[PDB]
């Protein structure tokens, strides 16, 4: 799994998204996933849509 | 054993670097030098 | 392979992403707990302590502005990794799927 992180990592930063690895928020970003979770996102960052 | 795990990440990353060269590198011919053996005994490419 | 590229008609990404409401570059949030602390440091010990503001205030800048949402991680990391008890005894943090609400 951390081979495919490594993987994933390179793949992002080759379309010019510098990726971190989260580390200290693993389990808040795992409760993020579901769907009407913003209490547990790590990094809300606002974009144009 | 922790000279061993430096070993196995530099080995890793540099194998994906010499996969995406490889892949970079369609148009451009590139062959990535490895050893060869003759007469049973191994030959080094790049060392040459 | 090729998926679509750009040729710089690529949509405005603006960089007033994550540039947080912040009142001397940092966070309101952070910062009242900051005060908070001093104050209570100033309130128990002595009162010639709100020379305690400065130095972890211009910290916390320098934190801000490099990484700009640590705050907001260290407190996600506070409130489930660290409040987990059993941690020593799984080896790992853990929540039980069956609902045990310690009832019956």
């Amino acid at each position: 799994v951390r081979d495919n992180l490594a993987h994933a990592s390179a793949a992002m930063l080759d379309v010019a998204v510098l990726p971190k690895p989260v580390d200290l928020a693993l389990e808040a970003g795992y409760w993020a996933q579901l769907p009407a979770n913003w209490q547990w996102r790590p990094r809300p960052a606002p974009i144009t849509s | 054993d922790q000279k061993k795990h430096r070993q196995e990440s530099c080995i890793k990353a540099l194998e994906d670097i010499n996969r995406t060269l490889g892949q970079s590198f369609k148009r451009y011919g590139a062959e990535l030098l490895s050893v060869y053996e003759k007469g049973g005994h191994a030959f080094s490419a790049p060392l040459e | 392979m090729k998926p679509p590229q750009q040729q710089h008609e690529a949509f405005p990404l603006f960089k007033g992403a994550t540039r947080l409401p912040t009142i001397w570059g940092v966070p309101m949030i952070p910062l009242m707990a900051m005060v908070m602390g001093v104050a209570v440091i100033a309130l128990t010990v002595s009162i010639w302590w709100w020379a305690l503001v400065p130095p972890l205030w211009f910290i916390m800048a320098q934190i801000t502005k490099n990484d700009d949402k640590a705050f907001r991680i260290w407190w996600l990391w506070i409130d489930t990794k660290f409040r987990n008890r059993n941690k020593g005894f799984w080896g790992a943090s853990s929540y039980s799927p069956a609902n045990y609400r310690k009832r019956r």
